[PDB]
């Protein structure tokens, strides 16, 4: 049944890959054909917890659901602010794993201007995620956007394979992280 | 989050006209916007689409090179001009914004657009010359406690025209008859109303007709002869 | 281009049934597709957004499904408010260009009710522009099948008038009709009687309503 996307985010050597249930949350998956190409010619594929549950030390993530997803996605991690402050993060992560891993990323664009202080309490926010071979800079956008599949926010999916030694996190607000990869081989 | 639509009229064939769509209520930088027009009695036909900057903008290719579309988010508006206006774009003109999104529902995802506020839209009736301007007339009331009495607007072009009661206070009952085309040319249609027969002596009844074509406000009332 | 295509053109169902309609689309449009609805003389309604997702403000009973090529709207329980007429746009090339398809008409059958009569002479400051118009006024009444026969002085004046009917109301869905009889100024005064006879299926016998000139 569920689609790449939704394998991949959690809602056998073969060269065949067989409008499902997909995508809790509306969004897109940028580079979707390119990433279902790279699985196509699929020799290992295994999951490795990365960065840790527990280790946003300031930021909560057991309040990150969406009742149009019936909770969240099981990869990814929606970091939530704590009390009434939301400190810059600064994470990174290098690749201790022999075989090539793939790290993906989201950022929730928020409904409207009161939703964005009454989650992320920061007005202007920015995600920058960082690697040896991509340097990217995305700011969520917010407008009023008619419902789909439930809700109206909206969720801009990303991913990049990773090489042996690192993958820099670096967000102000509005980003969804990741918490298990995907090893390649 | 209202859209207004203004600079109807009367044009002749092979003439020009300036629609002005004015957004108030939402962010207006941030939405695409979109120009729908609806031809009398037919469906509704694309027109024009406009990015949030203001140098993205495709056409319906039926009226491709016939006429542009700018905009300006400073004064909060939407323009779209037109030019060589040919007897098939007779029709309503509505302006709607809406968000264009890029989900990927299903296998593979593609553009999706969709307009959720939409404007009054104004008639641009494009014929030949003619201009006549409205002629109301009186009708004077005869049932079992319900009586009817109603203006009747004869002799008049283009459409439409607007017919509101006692300054739009009554509502209920009112029968705004659609417009008759008559031989010479000039449209003509009668709107009525039904009140119960006791208020007929003591409130005084006043029809307010408004024809935006020929610049010619008549509110006359009914009168029990 | 893309080419929608939406059928039936006409549709009439009874209060409380279950009403459907399609558009199909001659290209795969995967499910970017938004529905509409517009009431006689007003202004479009966002009603389905890509197929099932739903938009705020639109009552339980609406309802869309459908992926690829074609679709489908079904409506739950048909309501008299829902009298409209029911556009689908295409959004597969909202960069480039959409296409509406020609919309299904919804039409609501109900009971026969009689009509009530009334009967309106020309304006007293017409007879001073030269010409004179006596109209024929129905009102709340099922179906359009009504026949307006005018009689002057007992003989039935044929080709000197004009009907026009009102659409289906959004409360009781009945019309309203009005049959205009324009004349002159010459040979209006030449008579001294008018009648105004109506022919209808809720009517066991004809009505029939007439005045006098003078008084
Ligand atoms: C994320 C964080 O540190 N929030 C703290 C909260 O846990 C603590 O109970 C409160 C009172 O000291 O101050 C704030």
């Amino acid at each position: 049944d569920c689609s790449v996307a939704g394998w991949l985010l959690g809602n056998e050597w073969s060269y065949i890959v067989e409008p499902v249930n997909d995508l809790c949350y509306p969004g897109d998956f940028n580079d979707y054909e390119e990433l279902k190409h790279l699985l196509s010619r699929i020799n290992h594929f295994e999951k490795i917890q990365i960065i840790p549950k527990s280790s946003w030390s300031s930021h909560e993530a057991s309040l990150g659901v969406s009742s149009a997803c019936p909770s969240f996605f099981r990869n990814v991690v929606w970091l939530i602010k704590k009390n009434s402050t939301y400190p810059t993060i600064k994470r990174s992560y290098n690749n201790t794993n022999q075989e090539d891993l793939l790290v993906l990323w989201g950022i929730h664009h928020p409904n409207d201007a009161a939703e964005q202080t009454k989650l992320y309490q920061n007005p202007t926010t920015y995600i920058s995620v960082g690697t040896s071979t991509l340097n990217q800079r995305l700011v969520p956008r917010i407008a009023t956007r008619s419902k789909v599949n439930g809700q109206s926010g909206r969720m801009e999916f990303f991913w990049t394979i990773l090489k042996p030694n690192a993958i820099n996190f670096e967000s102000n607000g509005n980003f969804i992280a990741p918490e298990y990869a995907y090893k390649i081989v | 989050v209202q859209l207004v639509e203004s600079g109807g009229g009367l044009v002749q064939p092979g003439g020009s006209l300036r629609l002005s769509c004015a957004a108030s209520g939402f962010t207006f930088s941030t939405y695409w916007m979109t120009w729908v027009r609806q031809a009398p009695g037919k469906g509704l036909e694309w027109v024009a689409n406009i990015n949030q900057d203001g140098g993205e903008k495709y056409f319906v290719d039926s009226v491709k090179g016939r006429f542009t579309i700018s905009r300006d988010n400073a004064k909060n508006s939407l323009f779209l001009q037109m030019n060589t206006l040919r007897a098939e774009d007779t029709a309503v003109y509505y302006c709607a914004r809406g968000f264009l999104e890029r989900l990927l529902l299903g296998r593979q995802g593609a553009y999706y657009y969709g307009m959720d506020v939409w404007g009054q839209g104004t008639t641009v009736t494009v014929s030949s010359a003619s201009t006549k301007g409205p002629s109301v007339f009186p009708l004077a009331p005869s049932s079992g406690g319900t009586a009817a009495l109603g203006c009747l607007v004869k002799d008049y072009f283009p459409e439409p025209v607007t017919v509101s009661w006692n300054s739009g206070a009554l509502t209920s009952g009112v029968h705004t008859f659609p417009a008759v085309l008559q031989s010479s040319g000039l449209y003509s249609l009668s709107s009525v109303v039904t009140v119960p027969s006791s208020s007929l002596g003591t409130q005084t009844y006043i029809c307010n007709v408004n024809h935006k074509p020929s610049n010619t406000k008549v509110d006359k009332k009914v009168e029990p002869k | 281009d893309i080419q929608m295509t939406q059928s039936p053109s006409s549709l009439s169902a009874s209060v409380g049934d279950r009403v459907s309609m399609t558009c199909r689309a001659s290209q795969i449009i995967s499910s970017s597709l938004n529905w509409y609805q517009q009431k006689p003389g007003k202004a479009p309604k966002l009603l389905i957004y890509a197929a099932s997702n739903l938009q705020s403000g639109v009552p339980s009973r609406f309802s869309g499904s459908g992926s690829g090529t074609d679709f489908t709207l079904t409506i739950s329980s048909l309501q008299p408010e829902d009298f409209a007429t029911y556009y689908c746009q295409q959004s597969y090339s909202t960069p480039p260009e959409l296409t509406f398809g020609g919309g299904t008409k919804v039409e609501i059958k109900r009971t026969v009710a009689a009509p009530s009569v009334f009967i309106f002479p020309p304006s007293d400051e017409q007879l001073k522009s030269g010409t004179a118009s006596v109209v024929c006024l129905l009102n709340n009444f099922y179906p359009r099948e009504a026949k307006v026969q005018w009689k002057v002085d007992n003989a039935l004046q044929s080709g000197n008038s004009q009907e026009s009917v009102t659409e289906q109301d959004s409360k009781d869905s009945t019309y309203s009709l009005s049959s205009t009889l324009t004349l002159s100024k010459a040979d209006y005064e030449k008579h001294k009687v008018y009648a105004c006879e109506v022919t209808h299926q809720g009517l066991s016998s004809p009505v029939t309503k007439s005045f006098n000139r003078g008084e």
